[PDB]
C-alpha cells in the first residue's frame, strides 16, 4: 500500500556517520513534518530507510548469518517504490532524474532554518548546473518566506 | 549562491554505506564492471563480457536448493534478478552452476534485435545497477524497447567485500526498486500455476 | 495502492459525513457515533487503524446486503476488495513494532476523547500493546494529551471562521 | 502504492487537446483545479489525465519500437494511476449501485470568470447515464465547493 | 443546465483511442463478442460462444515459448488474463493451440452435474467469467446471465470463452475502447492462486 | 481520567466477530493450539506439537485440486500460508494429506534445527496468520527475527468445526489480511520458466 514508518527520536538528525564528508546536519520539525505527507520526495523515502536501519541494528539480535529477509518486508512502509520508478522513466526518457545522492536545501541566513531537501538532479552522467533549476530553487524559497509569513500572522 | 537576499543553497550527500548491514547496496566500478554489496562480508560481481565461463546449458536450482549450501542472501538476489525479466521465455539463454554453495550465473545476450532476451536482460541489469548502468549500453536513453550492447554475455558470480566502487557511490535503490515489481510481468508457463 | 472504498451512509439522524458503531459492532457496549469531523480523517490518513476498520466494517455490512449469497462462503471477494479498505502497510508497521519490543497496535481496542458538554469526539486512536497486555493511560499519556490539543486547536479554528 | 507522476505543464494548468476527445474541439482546465491531482487518490479523471500525458511523453521521447510493446506501460502503471479506482468501480458494478466507467466526465463552469471544477464522472447504473437528477447532490456539492474558492480568491 | 444561474453544468468525452500505441484498449461490439486492440494492427477477440474450436486437451505453453514466434504483445496479455483467474484448479477446463505463432485458447465453462442444488458458486465459470468480465469491463456485463447482485455465483448460457488473435478493425460498437480492463488485471494477477507443487 | 477539564477518555473494543460473514478470523487458543474461523462453520486448527500425524514425505497437491473435495476457502488460507514462508527450499520438511477433501498439513521444524533457517521461516508466517497473541508461542519471543524458534517440533494445520476456541486472544481479520500482501516476496526461482 502506502509508506507507514514513523522516524524514531522535535526534527530529525542525520549523523556523520550517514554524510559524505560532512559533520551532523539537523532539520526541524516544518520540513521534517512534510515526510509523513508528500509521496514524491527522495530525500524522505532516504531518511526512514536510515532511520530503519537504525533501529533494526539497535532492537533485533544480528544472526551470525548475513539475511536481508528483513528489509524484503519493512521495505514498502518505508520507502515509495513507484517513486523510484518515476526516475527511472526520467532517465530512459533523457530527462533530467533524482539518482538519490546530492540533495539540496535552503538554510536561512540569520535563523538557521531549512527547507526540506531536494534532489539534485543528474543526465548524461553529471549533476545539472545550479543554473538549469534556478526557477525551483527560487521557488522553494518562495515558499519558505510564505509558510514564515504564515505563521507570523496566526 | 543566496536566494532572495535571504537563503543560502547548501548542499547534502548521503552515505548510503551505512545502510550495509540491512540491505544491498550496489554500484559501478567500469562499463564491463558492476557490483552488489552484501553486510560487510560479500556480495555479487555483474560483469559484461565476451568470454563465456560455463559452456553448457544446465541451471541445476533444484538440487542447489536441496543442498543449502549457498547464502540465503545471495541467492535471494539472484530470484529477484531473474523474475524481474520482462519476457523471458529462453530458458536455453540461462545457464546456472551451484555447486558447492558458490554462486555462477550465466546469461546469453547473443540474438540481438527488438523484443529480444537481451533486452530484457539488460533492462533489469538497468536497474539492478542503476547507478551508472548506462555506461554499459550502446544507446544511454530514448531507447527503450530495443536496447543492444557489444557484449555477448552477463555473468553474475559471488565475491568478497573491497572497495569496488569508481564510477559511482553504493546505492539500495536498484534492488529496492526491483522488488516491487519482482513478479509483474512474467509470461505463464503451467496451465496450473 | 491506495484504499479507495467510501463509508456509507450511517444514519438518517446523525450528521451524513460522521459514522456509527452499533450494537453488533462493540464488545459489551451500546450504540456509539462519531462526527464527520472525526471521521472525514479515515479519507485523508494512511496512517489510521481505527479508520481501516470502519472501512472492513462498512465493507462487511454492504457485502451481505447488495450480493446474492453462495452455499458456501468464499473469501475471493474479500482478497480482492481488501486492497481498496485498508492499509496493509500500516498492519506491517504494528508487525515491525511488536518483533522489535515497541509498542503497538493489535486493533483490538481504541479509545478517544469526548467533550463533556457537546458530545463532540476525536477520531479514536488505537490503545497500545506491550510484553502480552495492554499499555497504562500513564504511559500514552502524552498522546492523549496532545490530541485533546488538537481537538482545541479544530474547535477556536471553527469559532474564529 | 501511491502515484508520481508528475504532468506535464499546460504556464500552469493542462489541455486537452482536439484529438483527446470526442468531437469537442479543444478543453483546457485552470491550475487550480489541475493541482488537485496532486493530492488526490481517488478521482478518476486525474488518473486519465496521466494516462494520456505519459502515453503522449512515450510517443515523443523514446524512439519507436520496430513493433509495439506493452513493457512500457506496465512498468509505469503504478506511477500512473491508482489501480484501486478500477477496483472500487469494479466492486460497485458488482453491488448494483451506480459507478464510474471512466468515459464521460462533467464539471461544472463559472459564466463569468471561465474557472471550472476539476471534472468528475458521470456514473452509469443499468447500463447507461445517470440523471443530473440522480446525482444532483454531486451537483450541488461542487457548486458549493467552487463557490468556497471564489471567496477564497476574493479575500486573498 | 444553469445551475443556480451561475454554474454552467458541461460534459466532457475521452477518446481513449489516442493511447492505442502504449496500452491495450477493450470494447464490447455485442453480447457474444469483445475485442482488445493492440496499437493499430492486432488484437485478441473474445468470444462467448455454444461452439468449441479446439477439441482435445493438449497446450503445449512450454513448446510456443521456446519457438518464441507469437506476438509477445499479445501472449503478455492472456499471461494477464489467465493469472487472474481466482482458485483455478481444473486445469483440464483450459486447451489451447499456439501453432505458428497464432494464439487460440480455449475454456471449457461447462458445469458437471448442474442440477445439483445451486452447485454453481465453485466451478471454473464462476472464475474464468469473473476475469473476463473485468476484461471487458466497459461492456462485459450484457453477456452474463445476471449482470450484477450475484458476484460469486456467476453463471452465463454460453458454453466455452474463446480468446483468438484478430487483426485490428473497428469493433467498438457497444462501448468505447478503453485501458482501463487490462491495466485493473494487471495488480490482482498472481494474487489469489493456488499451490501445484510444495517449491512454486 | 478528564482531560483539559473538559474530555473524557473513553473506549472502543470491536467486535470483530461479525466480520466472519467476509472473511477470516484468527485467534490464539493457548501457547499451542491457535484458530483460523470462516464464516460460523469451520475453519483451520493450527497446533504445535512434539507428535507427528503424518509419518511420510508426501504432498499430492496435484489430486487435491483435480478432484476439488476440499473447501476453497480454506485450500485458499493454505496456499497463502505456505507462499508466504520466507526462503522456503527444504520441500521435504512440509508433508501433507488432503485424502477425500479433508485439510492436513505438517511442517517438520526440527529438520532444519540456529538462526535464518527453515525451522525459523516457518515461525515467522506462523507468528503474523496468528498475530493476535501469538507472542505465547516462542521460546523467547520478542528482539528476535531470523532467530524465531520454538522447542515444538511440527506445524500441523489442520481443517475442523467451527467453535469457540478464542479463549487467549480476541479473533481478528488482521492476520490473515496483512499476509495476503507478502504472498509471493520471498519465493526463491526453482523453474527459469517461472
Ligand atoms: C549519482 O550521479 C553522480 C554523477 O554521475 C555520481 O557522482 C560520481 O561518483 C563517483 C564515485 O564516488 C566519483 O568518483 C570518485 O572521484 C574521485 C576523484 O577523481 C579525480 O581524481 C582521481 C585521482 O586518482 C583521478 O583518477 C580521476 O580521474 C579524477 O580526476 C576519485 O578519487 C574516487 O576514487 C577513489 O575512491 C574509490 C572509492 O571511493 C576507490 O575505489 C578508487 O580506487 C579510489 O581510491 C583511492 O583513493 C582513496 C582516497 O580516499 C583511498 O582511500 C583508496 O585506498 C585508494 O588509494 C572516485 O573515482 C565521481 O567524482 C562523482 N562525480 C561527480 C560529478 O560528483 C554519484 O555517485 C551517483 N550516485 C548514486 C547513488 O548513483
Ligand atoms: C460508458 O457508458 C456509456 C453509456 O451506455 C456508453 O455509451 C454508449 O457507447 C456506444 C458505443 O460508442 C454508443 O453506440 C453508438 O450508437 C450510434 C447510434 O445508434 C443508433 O443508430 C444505429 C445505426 O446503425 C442503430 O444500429 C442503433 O440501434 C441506434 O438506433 C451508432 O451509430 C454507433 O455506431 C457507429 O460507431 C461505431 C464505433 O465507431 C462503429 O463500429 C459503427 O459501425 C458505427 O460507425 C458509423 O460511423 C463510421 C464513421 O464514424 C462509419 O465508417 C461507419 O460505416 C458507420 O456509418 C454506436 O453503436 C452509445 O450510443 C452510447 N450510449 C450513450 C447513452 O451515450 C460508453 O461506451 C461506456 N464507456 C466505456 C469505456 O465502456
Ligand atoms: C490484543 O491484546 C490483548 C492483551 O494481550 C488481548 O486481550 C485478552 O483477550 C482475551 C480473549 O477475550 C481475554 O480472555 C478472556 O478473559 C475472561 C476473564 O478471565 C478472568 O476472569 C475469570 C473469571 O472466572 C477467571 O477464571 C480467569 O482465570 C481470568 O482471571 C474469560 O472469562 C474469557 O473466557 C471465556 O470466553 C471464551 C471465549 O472468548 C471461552 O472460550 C471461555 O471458555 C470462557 O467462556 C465462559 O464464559 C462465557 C461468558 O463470557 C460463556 O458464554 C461460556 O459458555 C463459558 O462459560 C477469556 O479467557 C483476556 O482477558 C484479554 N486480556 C486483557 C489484558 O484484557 C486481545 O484479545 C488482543 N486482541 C487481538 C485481536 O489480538
Ligand atoms: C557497515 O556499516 C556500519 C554502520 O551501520 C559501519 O560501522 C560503524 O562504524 C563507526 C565508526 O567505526 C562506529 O562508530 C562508533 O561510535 C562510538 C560512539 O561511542 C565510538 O566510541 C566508536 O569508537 C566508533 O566511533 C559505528 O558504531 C559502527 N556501526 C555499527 C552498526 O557497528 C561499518 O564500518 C560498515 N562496514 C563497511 C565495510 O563499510
Ligand atoms: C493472427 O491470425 C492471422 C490469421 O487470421 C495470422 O496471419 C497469417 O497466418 C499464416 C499462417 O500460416 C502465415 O503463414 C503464410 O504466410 C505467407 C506469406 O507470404 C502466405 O503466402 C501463406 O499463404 C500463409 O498465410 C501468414 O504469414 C500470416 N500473415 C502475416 C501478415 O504474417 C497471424 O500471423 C496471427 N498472429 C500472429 C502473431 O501470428
Ligand atoms: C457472523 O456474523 C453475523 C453478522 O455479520 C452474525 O449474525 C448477526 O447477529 C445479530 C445478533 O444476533 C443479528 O441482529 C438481529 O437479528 C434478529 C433476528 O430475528 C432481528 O430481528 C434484529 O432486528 C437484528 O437484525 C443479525 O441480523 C445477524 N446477521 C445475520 C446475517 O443474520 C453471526 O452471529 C456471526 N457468527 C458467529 C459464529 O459469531
Ligand atoms: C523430522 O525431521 C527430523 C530431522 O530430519 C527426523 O529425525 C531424524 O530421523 C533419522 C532416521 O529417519 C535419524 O537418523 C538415524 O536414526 C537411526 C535410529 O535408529 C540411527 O540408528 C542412525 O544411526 C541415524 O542416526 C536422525 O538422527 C533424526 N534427526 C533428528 C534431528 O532427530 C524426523 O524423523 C522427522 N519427522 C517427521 C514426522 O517427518
Ligand atoms: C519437545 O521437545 C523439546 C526437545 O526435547 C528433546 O528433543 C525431542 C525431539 C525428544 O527427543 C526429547 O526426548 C528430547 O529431550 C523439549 O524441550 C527441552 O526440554 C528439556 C527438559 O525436559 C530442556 O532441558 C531442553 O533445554 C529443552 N529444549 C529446548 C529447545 O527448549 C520440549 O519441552 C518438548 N515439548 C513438550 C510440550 O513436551
Ligand atoms: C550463445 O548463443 C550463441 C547463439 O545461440 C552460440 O553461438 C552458436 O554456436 C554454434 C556452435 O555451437 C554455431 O554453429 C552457431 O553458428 C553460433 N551462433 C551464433 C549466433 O553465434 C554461443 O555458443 C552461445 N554461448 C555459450 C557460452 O553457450
Ligand atoms: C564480441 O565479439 C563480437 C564478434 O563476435 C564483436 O562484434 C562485432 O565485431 C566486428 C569485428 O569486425 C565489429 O566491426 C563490429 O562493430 C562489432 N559489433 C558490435 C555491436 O560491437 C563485439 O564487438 C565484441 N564485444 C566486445 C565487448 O568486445
Ligand atoms: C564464492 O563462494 C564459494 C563457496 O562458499 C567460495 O569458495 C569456498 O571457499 C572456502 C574457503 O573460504 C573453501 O573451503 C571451499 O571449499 C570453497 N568452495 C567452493 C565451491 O569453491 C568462493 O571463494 C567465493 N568467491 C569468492 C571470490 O570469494
Ligand atoms: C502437444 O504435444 C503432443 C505430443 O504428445 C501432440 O500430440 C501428438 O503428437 C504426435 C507427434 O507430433 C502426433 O503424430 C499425434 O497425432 C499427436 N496426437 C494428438 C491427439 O494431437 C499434441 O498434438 C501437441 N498439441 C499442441 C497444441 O501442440
Ligand atoms: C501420492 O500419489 C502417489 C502416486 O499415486 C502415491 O505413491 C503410490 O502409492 C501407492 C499406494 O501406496 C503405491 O501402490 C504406489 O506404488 C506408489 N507409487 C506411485 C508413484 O504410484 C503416494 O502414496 C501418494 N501420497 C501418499 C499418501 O503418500
Ligand atoms: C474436515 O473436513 C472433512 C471433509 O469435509 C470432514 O469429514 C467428513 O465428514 C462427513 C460427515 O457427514 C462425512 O460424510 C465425510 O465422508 C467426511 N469426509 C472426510 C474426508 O473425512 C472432517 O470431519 C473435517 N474435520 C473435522 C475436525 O470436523
Ligand atoms: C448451449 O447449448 C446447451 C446444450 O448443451 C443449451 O442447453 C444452452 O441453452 C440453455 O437452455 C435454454 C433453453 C436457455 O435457458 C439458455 O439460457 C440456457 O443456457 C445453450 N446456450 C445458448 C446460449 O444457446
Ligand atoms: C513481562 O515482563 C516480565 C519481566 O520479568 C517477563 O518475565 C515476562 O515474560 C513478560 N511477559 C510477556 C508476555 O512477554
Ligand atoms: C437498476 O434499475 C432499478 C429499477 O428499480 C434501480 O432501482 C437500480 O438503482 C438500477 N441500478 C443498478 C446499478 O442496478
Amino acid at each position: 500500500g502506502t509508506f507507514t514508518w514513523t522516524l524514531s527520536d522535535g526534527g530529525y538528525c542525520l549523523t556523520r556517520w550517514m554524510l559524505i564528508e560532512a559533520e551532523l546536519k539537523c532539520f526541524g520539525n516544518t520540513a521534517v513534518a512534510k515526510c509523513n505527507e508528500k509521496h514524491d520526495e527522495e530525500f524522505c523515502d532516504m531518511l526512514r530507510l536510515f532511520d530503519f536501519n537504525k533501529q533494526a541494528i539497535q532492537r533485533l539480535k544480528a544472526p551470525a548469518q548475513m539475511s536481508i529477509q528483513l528489509i524484503n518486508k519493512a521495505v514498502n512502509a518505508l520507502i515509495n517504490d513507484q517513486l523510484i520508478m518515476k526516475n527511472h522513466l526520467r532517465d530512459i526518457m533523457c530527462i533530467p532524474y533524482c539518482n538519490y545522492s546530492k540533495y539540496w536545501y535552503l538554510n536561512h541566513t540569520t535563523t538557521g532554518r531549512t527547507s526540506l531537501p531536494k534532489c539534485w538532479l543528474v543526465s548524461n552522467g553529471s549533476y545539472l548546473n545550479e543554473t538549469h533549476f534556478s526557477d525551483d530553487i527560487e521557488q522553494q524559497a518562495d515558499n519558505m518566506i510564505t509558510e514564515m509569513l504564515q505563521k507570523e500572522y496566526m | 549562491s543566496l536566494y532572495k537576499g535571504v537563503y543560502e543553497l547548501q548542499t547534502l550527500e548521503l552515505n548510503m554505506e551505512t545502510l550495509n548491514m540491512t540491505m544491498p547496496l550496489s554500484c559501478t566500478k567500469n562499463n564491463s564492471h558492476h557490483y552488489i554489496m552484501v553486510g560487510n562480508e560479500t556480495g555479487l560481481e555483474l560483469t559484461l563480457t565476451n568470454t563465456s565461463i560455463i559452456n553448457h546449458k544446465f541451471c541445476n536450482l533444484s538440487d542447489a536448493h536441496k543442498k543449502n549450501l549457498y547464502d540465503h542472501a545471495l541467492m535471494s538476489i539472484i530470484s529477484t534478478f531473474h523474475l524481474s525479466i520482462p519476457n523471458f521465455n529462453q530458458y536455453e539463454a540461462m545457464s546456472c552452476d551451484f555447486n558447492g554453495g558458490k554462486i555462477s550465473v550465466q546469461y546469453n545476450l547473443s540474438h540481438s534485435h527488438c523484443g529480444t532476451v537481451a533486452n530484457g536482460v539488460l533492462q533489469t541489469f538497468m536497474r539492478m545497477a542503476w547507478g551508472g548502468s548506462y555506461i554499459a549500453l550502446d544507446s544511454g536513453c530514448g531507447n527503450w524497447d530495443c536496447i543492444m550492447t557489444s557484449y555477448q554475455y552477463l555473468i553474475i558470480q559471488n565475491t568478497t567485500w573491497e572497495d569496488h566502487c569508481q564510477f559511482s557511490r553504493p546505492s539500495p535503490i536498484g534492488y529496492l526498486g526491483l522488488l516491487s515489481q519482482r513478479t509483474r510481468d512474467i509470461y505463464i508457463s503451467r496451465r496450473l500455476l
